[PDB]
């Protein structure tokens, strides 16, 4: 539920 | 205001040919210039969105490229949309993309979001190819009637009180959060100050601190400014567009900071791909991306 | 500060090839903003010279053509000179241009005189070449400095009372000849109001009254706003420069005012001849003419 990025 | 006939012509268009015009009626567009205004006035200048939503960044006039975005990440309002500004100037069809969007805008005034960039400025719409279009199709009162609807445009978003979001990136002057709130509408975007800087200040790796711009406005920061300031604020992250970028998207400050383009063939000198960040609401960020053309 | 030095391997390029650089230290270029920044303040923003002298309008940074244009009506002090603005800006060598005048201006403060066209100002200055030229060959500082030499050079001049002279042309708002006077320096090129138009509008032939400028800044004024003005203040003629004109100057309201134009083939673009007025103590106006090449 918080901030983390895609690939 | 007949919005949904407007709406209508406007996606009608939509996978005819590249570069077929849609041509509303003057008063049309005043209508959206006006009735869009007055929503842009009653809502803050610095908003505050939660996800889910999507992300975009430079348009520049390329109308069937926001068509694929939309084709892509879903037409209003299946999906949320913040856009970072720089709607007009460069690209073929300012006039349908700006109609588009301040259209979606009035319908859905609570799901679509448009943040100001710096062309969206009479100062340099005259200049790229804008104010042209206008005078070209329809007259110049008419593009002095979009100036005053710019004039009125939100500055800057932050979602989920974790992403700060602006067209351009920091300044030496925004230490406070109200800062950004305290400024009156409808306004020019001056040559220098803070709303100046939210619109043209860019992302250096090699430069240290606050450098000179090489746009000849505005400055240059670091990722030490990046860092420091995410942490004055408690934000994770910074979306911006303003650039062009080959991927469409391109992180700085190792991934503490991002930006986004969404503009494929910024010119047709770039063969660079253009971006668009999906938001769950978890704070799960992906980057949905519109190849350009071999 | 060595000016004899500066003007003396400015001067050298004489007929030597077109397009022959000549560069200076960025310190002596300061030297020439600053000493001269200084005679433009202590000067009237409304200079009031007389007869004889040359006028010129747009040299836009073709330098060879300025040697030209002296080579034919004579380097300083063997003849008074009156510029019209726009120094820089598209021409190839902007930084030679504005070297010498800003020179030449400080050698003979009282038999050379400069005024400011709407390429006087960073606003457009960065566009169009100027800062783009500063940036390749020195600094973007140094173009910083220009715009704190040229946001204090003069608005406007009146030879004998007679002829009235700058850039653009007349405004709505200029009633009072005191009322450029009063203009404070330093200052920017706005964009409404009376300083802006003196520096940004045009005859027009087909207008009646004051119309909308096609540029999307100031106004276009008629054959009566002229008349009406020359017998308002007593003047017999208004020289301004700001448009191309086929054969380097052209006449307007019935000869009531003129438009001349110093820069052949503006751009490559035009093949049109460049012109410069002689003035005798009589106020009997000739037109040298500079032809472009064939
Ligand atoms: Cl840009
Ligand atoms: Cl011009
Ligand atoms: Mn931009
Ligand atoms: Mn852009
Ligand atoms: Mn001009
Ligand atoms: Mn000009």
């Amino acid at each position: 539920k918080k901030l983390r990025f895609d690939i | 205001l007949n919005l949904d006939s407007i709406i209508g012509r406007l996606l009608e268009v939509q996978g005819s040919r590249p570069g077929k015009n849609v041509q509303l009626t003057e008063n049309e567009i005043r209508g959206l210039c006006l009735k869009s205004r007055e929503i842009f006035l009653s809502q803050p200048i610095l908003l505050e969105l939660e996800a889910p939503l999507k992300i975009c960044g430079d348009i520049h006039g390329q109308y069937y490229d926001l068509l694929r975005l939309f084709e892509y990440g879903g037409f209003p309002p299946e999906s949320n949309y913040l856009f970072l500004g720089d709607y007009v100037d460069r690209g073929k069809q300012s006039l349908e993309t700006i109609c588009l969007l301040l259209a979606y805008k009035i319908k859905y005034p609570e799901n679509f979001f448009l943040l100001r960039g710096n062309h969206e400025c009479a100062s340099i719409n005259r200049i790229y190819g804008f104010y042209d279009e206008c005078k070209r199709r329809y007259n110049i009162k008419l593009w002095k009637t979009f100036t005053d609807c710019f004039n009125c445009l939100p500055i800057a978003a932050i979602v989920d009180e974790k992403i700060f979001c602006c067209h351009g990136g920091l300044s030496p002057d925004l230490q406070s959060m109200e800062q950004i709130r305290r400024i009156m509408r409808p306004t020019d975007v001056p040559d220098q100050g803070l709303l100046c800087d939210l619109l043209w200040s860019d992302p250096d790796k090699d430069v240290q601190g606050w450098g000179e711009n090489d746009r000849g406005v505005s400055f240059t920061f670091g990722a030490e400014v990046v860092a420091k300031f995410l942490h004055k604020h408690d934000l994770d992250l910074i979306c911006r567009a303003h650039q062009v970028v080959e991927d469409g998207y391109e992180f700085f400050a190792k991934r503490q900071l991002v930006t986004l383009f969404s503009a494929p063939n910024y010119c047709g000198e770039f063969d660079n791909a253009g971006a668009m960040m999906s938001v769950d609401e978890t704070l799960m960020c992906s980057f949905q991306i519109l190849k350009p053309a071999d």
